[PDB]
């Protein structure tokens, strides 16, 4: 009787449904992020699971706003409901409040606020995901944040979730540096997910994309200085090659 | 049996088994008795205390409806806090309306409608009572278009007339006697000495007047709750009364 | 209709109230109170429309000395006006329109000084010295801080108020019917006989 | 069994909902109020460590209530957001409506209601989660107070939640002198969490730390978050590191 | 089952929600009344476990309902605390209504409506926690202490005991105390509430909290050195006791 | 409508009229006044007479439930501040109103509330309310005394009424007294204006421009 | 099994719900009727059942309408809602409609008012039999009302314990009372013949009949005490 | 007329080289009765500057509601609200109440924390962003108040020189006004020091 409700708890403390809903994280693809002191990469794979099946129509890496990228860890339908809700309430919470789009930080704890919600309630299952959030700020900098199925964030300088997640972790560990760029990033970030599966890699079936330096281009209009492009970039199937090549 | 646990729920004798389990929560209680003359009805009661200390005229057993409506109790006060008061906005309301003293008749199913509840929300009424009702009423009083008339409320909505009626512990044993002792030719001392006689036999503590304490309703002298004076004088008639018989 | 005064002096708040209530073209009765007390040492005295100076003043009462017992302290004047005039700011946008204006004349016994506010039917508090509202104000404001300096003693103050009753008799052309007088200091709050 | 409702009591006549959710409370990492006549000082334990993990641009079981109050947080951190969130919305709403910052033990009150209230109705989970509040108002100087899961509220001197509470305590009131000094009360909240923790060395990173002072101005409070670096040098002259 | 909700009568009338509630009292702290006839006592056991607890800042077991009405409590503190708020409210709003302080009587029994309430629905279980209320009347003189149970059931009682170990306190308040004759003085009432409570601590002079409540909205919590004088008169006496038993023996 | 009622020491005088003036049409010339709360607090119509008639027995409704609810009689204040937050809540929707709701109770003396619809409450010893409550003073107030005997006292409000109704075009039909006691008001009978008026002139000496 | 009769949301294997058979046997742990007509009146009659000798009956006779009217057998906590519902209707067609409302549609609307418990959780199908007699514009008719809802026109029926004594009497003699007319005190005679062979250890007394009645001319009486002393 | 014209009062701000200024008057009136002549007008929550013009009653409502908001603000993010974002947090409160708007309207002065860009903007009664980053005028003379400010202005300002610009704008516009006047105040926000400065004046 100790597990089996989000409203029960044990005598040993929590609650079942928070650490089944770990092991949720756990059976997803491995998704990992690199901060770097110019920027953040966020990278994730995409397994078809049929030739006839696209790889386009999967969208594992999402603009949560125009400087705040995601991509997740878990089940993929519960990934879609919680991405359309983060817009949402990005403009809700803190685009008429604030009247431009969130500080890194202060979003991390609006959608860590709705797993929250998923969890509070006795009879409504938590969430089969946690998030890997990254974005970027004037005011805290570029920076990287885990929401996990509790409702709980943590900050983090570089992390992994998912199937590969035990090889992954321990390559981070020894393999990040105090400085690093983003371009060099690119590449820790590649080796790392290859780990995961071998030959089955290459720039159509690997999804990423940075939160970086703006692009005016990309901005969509012109001859307004004030404003800024996108810090968010996503890297097309050809840049990825490139990169791919370069190692 | 393990049909119980719901808030209907039958039962393959097609009871509600929820309803009559309520029954036995009255003879928990402090034994009520109520006999009806063609002068009054006389409202009896047991006051049970733990300890002496509990000031036994404190607390209330025999309580006023209206100015002509009178009710004694068995069973939970705590059920009995929300039963009475439905009773009391009832008479009062109904005199607002029409300018009538109700019907004690009319007033007892307007008790019974409240106890009909046991739902969460159903169709018919709207309930809100989440369990039954765990007190019983006796309601005396007197109409002009029917007398003096004694009726039993039970938590169950059933409300049967009676002409002499016993409930809590020692229901059983009152009952008994009423049956063998009842006339229609009982002055309103007569009756007031026989809820005495028989309130002894079924109490199974001491008799005084705070173990005890009557009441009628007398057009007259509308309802009145007697004083401890008053009421030991009777317990002093009583013991007279014995030595002859 | 209907005059409240006050004037603060240096250990004492004087607030005043008229006698008279009018309701119709009839004097309604002659001599009366007019004045509730929020705290054992705050004091309102009200004015404004019927009988909402009445509900609005037992409707304050009730709430500030309900903190008041909670924390075991009463309130300071400064928290009372500002509770007042947050009332007032949502009666007037609210479908009952209160039209109530006050004076909180309190000892604040944690600082050790009286303080005088001034807080309007509209829902505006400014603390002020030698406040008023209605067409008291009209003629007081300047006749007081005439004769006032900042300090004073409670024996100058109360006959300056005296002062300003005469002025008020001659040239408003309500009947007050004498005023009551409450003085509010330190050692709680006390009628004191005046004309 | 009689964990199956929360509004519902077992035989024995307690609770095991509410118990249970105390015992919640012991697979998080120790906090530690001390009060000291000279200054609060609040310490807060980080329970989990990584050497990627970012820490040291963050502050997470140290949340400033208002201007004035600060809590620090034991417990699961989603119980804790939502009424942590509550109570800086309360604890300002009294600033909106009184113009007088709120004092702490209405605020530590009101909290400690919602508490019962979600044990008491509905079929809502009770929350797991207990925050020693110090603040700062006029009435009583500053004040200490902790709070426990099941909605009620107790000062004190000196107090622990977390984990391995008993041991912890024990060592507290061994080592409390009752006048204290402000800069005496972190020594001896590090020297604590030093032998609970099992992180031997005790680095700054594993560490929060803030102190509420008077001493900026006199009337006006000054409540300090220590920054990571700040907590490195204090080690040393503790002499851990 | 049957036990595993309110809305479940049981196959005996019993309500075990009401059950478990009343032996959730044990297990809180004692508390004495006692009524004299110029005064009320109210009088608790204070609990101690360190003396890095504060009683500066923190509640006491008593609280004041309005200013002439005072409550004691017993249970669960965190349960309490509700109660007590709602029980201070509508006190206040008893004048809002009627322009009078309250009455005992009405306020008893509203604070057992509203557990009553509670225990009526199957949504909510009531309160755990049993009150004294004491208090005088609006206008008069004459005590009044009334008593309220989980169930919603309220009575008076001259004098009573509640919370931990309820029955071997009440022999002995009942055996000293009577009906009769109630203590003529408050200093003597007060003394009887101590003798009560002292045996219930162990030792203790500093864990036994006194508050006094007379007419004319009169409430007074007696200072702690005025306790240890009491408890010390308390031993004095007793030891007179042990004495007299010695020479009534060498007599004899 | 001229309704006014004064305390004494004897008790409270309620006197109130019978005449219900639509316009140039006189609606009624005997109407009932005084609407009978409870033996013990007798409520007077003047305003509106539809609000006055139906609210004022339901004051009497609520006064029957609080005696239930505490065992213990109404208090005079308790009364009218019940009515007093009733109509408050009901304010400016077609709602007027003109009482007074007088009593006399064993523990507070004898004591007068007027109840407006506005929400006012004001305490007094000496009320006049109605289109004549102009006239009602002017009588009253001279011939008033708090020492002053019973008889006399039916005598006073006698005149007033009287006074009240010759001047004022909307008063007359008869006149209504009440004189509450500690144990509940007497009521002293319907005195038709026109007969009585006249017994009032030789004795009194008064009305000297209406020669008969 | 039967482990299914705990809910009224869960159907067996056999293609019932046994919360619905359950209540069906509840009007057989009460009181028992007969209903019969002719085409010109129609009648109920009606043992009074009382929990002692002190105890002065249950009223088992509730007078809908001045056309219509119903008896009760089984629990009366239930029949109290299903009445006052019903007259609701009554009340509601005499008023909008200026009508007597039809004892068939009537009879169907209850049918409705059943299976608004029987389909959501909480609630309960009710646990009366009802028998509904009634006096339209398409003459006399007696209809059988269930705990099921089943709506059943008849001649003649009877509910109750040891009910089916009744329907024994009414069945060999069933042609006999359709030509009875006009004679309200021979549909009454048949009424009390029928209540006879549904007793067991019981005899007919002045205070058990109830004896109801409406047709043609007569708007619906309930006949008690001093009035069932001519066909006793 | 409008309850915002009955009240009164006078808010005008001003942009110099890293510096704005801010000042208001002291009046309150109730009508043409004088009530005080020491009330400010001009808050602050952090270092970011608010006035507001108009009706009394949402003037201290509205300076109570964005300090509420406000102080929420700092304790979330970690760090003072800036201007710009203070900017649209201002038209924001104003459009929540649309068909029972508040009658005032704010001015919004400080100098940019991240930028360092001195900054300031103007609103109405039911409230947007007006631009501007010569001056802001408002209040019942804020018909004076705009053309007077305009001949006195000059760009490119020392923070002591702005002073003398907006106390002359301020003074004499205010006088030549039955409702505004009576004692004044001005801020001037350097970066990281702010001088107060009551102004000595002539009574109205």
């Amino acid at each position: 009787r100790y597990s089996f409700s989000l409203t029960t708890f044990s005598p040993s403390g929590k609650l079942g449904q928070i650490d089944y809903a770990l092991t949720a994280v756990k059976q997803g693809v491995t998704s990992l992020g690199i901060k770097a002191t110019n920027g953040v990469v966020i990278a994730t794979e995409k397994k078809s699971s049929s030739p006839l099946a696209m790889s386009e129509t999967l969208s594992k890496v999402s603009l949560l706003t125009p400087d705040i990228g995601a991509v997740y860890s878990g089940m993929g339908p519960d990934y879609r409901v919680l991405v359309d809700k983060s817009r949402k309430v990005a403009h809700t919470s803190y685009k008429r409040i604030y009247g431009e789009y969130p500080p890194t930080k202060l979003l991390v704890s609006e959608v860590a606020k709705i797993m929250q919600e998923a969890t509070q309630s006795g009879g409504v299952r938590p969430f089969g995901v946690s998030l890997l959030i990254a974005g970027h700020d004037e005011f805290n900098g570029f920076s990287l944040y885990q929401v996990d199925p509790s409702g709980s964030y943590f900050p983090w300088k570089a992390t992994a979730i998912g199937k590969g997640s035990v090889a992954a972790k321990t390559f981070l560990e020894k393999r990040w540096n105090d400085e690093l760029e983003l371009e060099d990033a690119i590449h820790i970030a590649l080796l790392t997910l290859k780990e995961s599966v071998e030959g089955e890699f290459n720039g159509d079936t690997i999804e990423l994309a940075i939160i970086g330096d703006e692009n005016p281009d990309l901005l969509g209009y012109t001859g307004i200085p004030t404003d800024k492009g996108p810090r968010f970039r996503k890297l097309t199937s050809q840049e990825i090659n490139d990169r791919l090549e370069a190692l | 049996s393990e049909y119980d646990r719901g808030v209907s729920t039958f039962s393959p004798e097609g009871r509600l088994f929820q309803v009559e389990y309520s029954l036995e929560a009255i003879k928990l209680g402090s034994t009520a008795i109520g006999i009806a003359t063609k002068e009054g009805v006389v409202l009896g009661v047991e006051k049970r205390a733990t300890s002496p200390l509990l000031e036994s005229d404190s607390i209330e057993k025999i309580v006023e409806i209206d100015r002509h409506i009178g009710c004694a109790m068995s069973g939970l006060t705590a059920d009995a806090r929300s039963m009475i008061e439905h009773a009391r906005t009832a008479a009062v309301t109904h005199n607002l309306y029409y300018d009538e003293d109700i019907n004690v008749e009319s007033l007892t199913q307007s008790v019974c409608d409240l106890a009909l509840r046991f739902g969460e929300g159903a169709s018919g009424e709207e309930r809100l009572m989440s369990r039954p009702f765990g007190v019983a009423l006796l309601i005396a009083g007197h109409d002009a278009d029917d007398g003096y008339q004694l009726f039993h409320a039970e938590p169950s909505g059933t409300f049967y007339r009676y002409n002499a009626k016993a409930i809590g512990s020692g229901s059983e044993g009152a009952q008994a006697e009423l049956l063998n002792e009842w006339h229609s030719s009982l002055t309103l001392k007569e009756a007031e000495l026989l809820v005495l006689k028989i309130l002894k036999q079924v109490m199974e503590e001491k008799l005084d007047e705070n173990n005890a304490q009557l009441s009628c309703i007398t057009k007259q002298d509308g309802f009145k709750i007697y004083d401890n004076e008053k009421t030991a004088e009777l317990i002093k008639e009583l013991k007279e009364k014995e030595a002859a018989e | 209709m209907d005059i409240i005064l006050g004037i603060r002096v240096q250990d004492s708040v004087i607030l005043a109230s008229s006698k008279a209530v009018t309701r119709g073209i009839s004097v309604l009765k002659d001599s009366d109170d007019k004045t509730r007390q929020l705290s054992p040492h705050t004091l309102m005295s009200f004015a404004g429309e019927a009988g909402d100076t009445v509900q609005f003043a037992e409707y304050i009462q009730a709430n500030i000395q309900l903190y008041s017992i909670r924390e075991d302290y009463e309130l300071s004047p400064q928290a009372v006006s500002s509770f007042v005039r947050q009332e007032l700011a949502k009666s007037i946008r609210s479908r009952r329109p209160y039209q109530v204006n006050v004076l909180i004349g309190g000892y604040d016994k944690k600082k050790n000084k009286p303080e005088l506010y001034q807080i309007d039917y509209l829902g505006t508090k400014v603390e002020l010295p030698y406040g008023a509202h209605g067409y008291s104000g009209f003629y007081t404001f300047s006749l007081l801080d005439h004769h006032y300096r900042p300090d004073m003693t409670t024996e100058e103050g109360l006959d300056l108020l005296k002062l300003c009753v005469q002025e008020l008799e001659k040239r408003m052309p309500m009947d007050f019917k004498g005023v009551i007088v409450k003085i509010v200091d330190k050692d709680g709050i006390r009628q004191v006989d005046d004309f | 069994r009689y964990d199956s409702r929360t509004t519902i009591f077992s035989p024995e006549g307690r609770l095991y909902q509410v118990e249970y959710a105390l015992e919640s409370i012991s697979h998080a990492g120790t906090a530690i109020g001390i009060m000291a006549s000279d200054g609060i000082v609040l310490a807060a334990e980080r329970k989990v460590t990584s050497t990627l993990l970012e820490q040291d641009t963050s502050t997470e079981k140290l949340y400033k209530l208002n201007d004035k109050i600060a809590v620090a947080v034991a417990g699961l951190t989603a119980d804790a957001e939502i009424l942590i969130n509550t109570a800086r919305i309360h604890a300002q709403n009294y600033l909106k409506t009184y113009n007088e910052d709120i004092p702490v033990e209405i605020l530590v009150r009101r909290l400690s209601d919602i508490k019962q209230g979600y044990t008491q109705h509905g079929g809502l989970r009770p929350f797991g989660v207990s925050f020693i509040y110090a603040g700062y108002d006029d009435r009583y100087g500053y004040q200490l107070y902790t709070s426990n899961p099941s909605g009620n509220y107790t000062g004190w001197k000196a107090i622990s939640v977390g984990a391995n509470t008993s041991a912890a305590q024990t060592l507290l009131q061994m080592d409390y002198k009752d006048d204290m000094k402000v800069d005496d009360a972190i020594e001896l909240a590090l020297k604590t969490l030093s032998k609970t923790t099992d992180s031997s060395a005790l680095t700054y990173d594993r560490l929060e730390f803030a102190t509420i002072r008077k001493g900026a101005n006199d009337g006006e409070v000054y409540q300090k978050i220590f920054k990571p670096q700040e907590i490195k040098d204090i080690l040393v002259k503790t002499g851990i590191t | 089952g049957y036990d595993r909700a309110l809305s479940i009568f049981s196959p005996d009338g019993h309500i075990f929600q009401v059950e478990y509630a009343l032996e959730a009292v044990k297990r809180g702290t004692c508390a004495v009344g006692v009524k004299g006839k110029n005064c009320v006592v109210l009088g608790c056991e204070r609990r101690s476990t360190l003396k890095l607890q504060d009683t500066r800042i923190t509640p006491s077991k008593v609280s004041k309902i309005d200013s002439h009405v005072v409550l004691s409590f017993s249970g669960l503190n965190a349960d309490s605390r509700i109660l007590i708020e709602k029980a201070r409210v509508e006190a206040q709003s008893h004048r809002l209504t009627l322009e009078d302080p309250v009455t005992v009587e009405y306020l008893t029994r509203y604070v057992a409506g509203v557990q009553q309430r509670y225990t009526q629905s199957g949504g909510v279980r009531p309160f755990g926690v049993s009150t004294l209320i004491a208090g005088f009347d609006p206008r008069d003189d004459e005590p009044k202490l009334y008593q309220t149970e989980p169930s919603g059931i309220y009575s008076s009682w001259s004098a009573q005991t509640i919370g931990r170990n309820s029955k071997t306190v009440r022999e002995f308040l009942e055996k000293n105390y009577d009906r009769k004759e109630p203590p003529a003085t408050v200093e003597e009432c007060v003394k009887l509430t101590v003798r009560s409570l002292l045996e219930v601590v162990q030792t203790g002079a500093k864990n036994i909290e006194i508050t006094v409540v007379k007419p004319d909205s009169d409430i007074v919590a007696l200072s702690s050195e005025e306790i240890n004088q009491y408890v010390t008169q308390i031993e004095q006496e007793k030891q007179e006791q042990q004495e007299q038993d010695k020479k009534k023996k060498s007599n004899h | 409508t001229t309704t006014l009622a004064f305390r004494f020491q004897g008790g409270i005088i309620v006197a109130v009229d019978s005449r219900a003036t639509a316009g140039n049409w006189v609606a009624s010339q005997t109407v009932k006044k005084v609407i009978e709360i409870n033996p013990f607090l007798l409520g007077t119509m003047a305003g509106g007479a539809a609000d006055c008639q139906f609210w004022e027995t339901w004051l009497g409704s609520q006064c029957r439930l609080h005696e239930l609810r505490e065992k213990e009689r109404i208090s005079v204040a308790a009364a009218s501040k019940i009515l007093s937050n009733l109509v408050y809540q009901y304010k400016g929707a077609g709602l007027s109103m003109g009482t007074m709701i007088c009593g006399y109770t064993r523990k507070e003396g004898p004591t007068i509330y007027y109840v407006d619809s506005d929400g006012t409450r004001l305490k007094g010893d000496i009320f006049c309310v109605g289109s004549g409550q102009t006239f009602a003073y002017g009588v009253l107030d001279s011939n008033y005394k708090w020492d002053l005997s019973v008889e006399d006292a039916l005598y006073l409000g006698k005149r007033s009424i009287l006074a009240a109704a010759h001047r004022d075009a909307y008063s007359g039909g008869s006149v209504n007294l009440y004189h509450v006691t500690e144990d509940g008001w007497i009521y002293h009978g319907n005195h038709d204006v026109g007969e009585l008026f006249w017994k009032v002139k030789e004795e009194e000496g008064s009305f000297n421009n209406v020669i008969g | 099994r039967n482990n299914y009769d705990g809910d009224t949301v869960t159907f067996s294997p056999t293609g019932r719900l046994f919360q619905v058979e359950y209540a069906l046997e509840a009007i057989k742990q009460g009181s028992v009727t007969v209903g019969l007509r002719s085409n010109t009146h129609a009648v109920l009659v009606a043992l009074k059942r009382n929990a002692d000798e002190l105890s002065s009956y249950q009223k088992k006779i509730i007078k809908c309408d001045e056309h219509m009217g119903l008896s009760l057998a089984g629990l009366a906590p239930d029949a109290r809602v299903l009445s006052n519902y019903l007259r609701q209707q009554c009340n509601y067609s005499s008023l909008v409609f200026n009508r007597k409302l039809a004892v068939e549609r009537a009879g169907h609307l209850l049918c409705d008012k059943a299976q608004k418990n029987t389909q959501s959780y909480g609630g309960r199908p009710y646990g009366v039999g009802l028998l509904i007699i009634g006096y339209d514009k398409s003459g006399a008719h007696l209809l059988e009302f269930q705990p099921s809802g089943n709506v059943t026109e008849l001649y003649g029926t009877a509910i109750g314990a040891r009910s089916q004594g009744a329907k024994t009497y009414l069945e060999r003699t069933l042609d006999t009372f359709i030509k009875i007319d006009g004679n309200p005190d021979e549909l009454i005679k048949a009424g009390v013949e029928a209540i006879s062979q549904s007793l067991r250890d019981e005899s007919l007394t002045v205070d058990n009949l109830s004896i109801a009645i409406v047709g043609k001319d007569t708007p619906f009486t309930i006949y008690d005490g001093e009035a069932v002393a001519k066909y006793i | 007329s409008d309850p915002s014209s009955i009240n009164g009062g006078i808010v005008v701000a001003m942009t110099g080289k890293d510096c704005v200024a801010i000042a208001c008057d002291l009046r309150l009136g109730s009508q043409s009765l004088g009530v005080s002549n020491k009330f400010e007008k001009i808050f602050h929550y952090g270092h970011v500057f608010l006035g507001i013009t108009g009706l009394a009653t949402d003037v201290t409502t509205l300076n109570e509601m964005f300090r509420y908001k406000t102080n929420l603000y700092k304790l979330k993010e970690e760090r003072a609200i800036e201007p710009e974002t203070f900017t649209q947090l201002v038209s924001s409160s104003l459009y929540e109440r649309r068909f029972g708007p508040y009658f005032v309207g704010p001015v919004v002065a400080g100098i940019n924390s991240k930028s360092g860009k001195p900054f300031i903007a103007g609103f109405d009664l039911i409230g947007c962003i007006d631009e501007a980053k010569d001056f802001i005028v408002s209040g019942t003379a804020s018909d004076q108040l705009f053309g007077m400010c305009e001949s006195l202005y000059e760009p490119n300002l020392e923070p002591e020189d702005l002073f003398e610009t907006i106390s002359q704008a301020l003074l004499n516009a205010a006088d030549r006004d039955a409702l505004s006047g009576w004692g004044a105040v001005v801020y001037i926000i350097k970066k990281d020091e702010v001088v107060k400065r009551y102004l000595k004046m002539r009574q109205d």
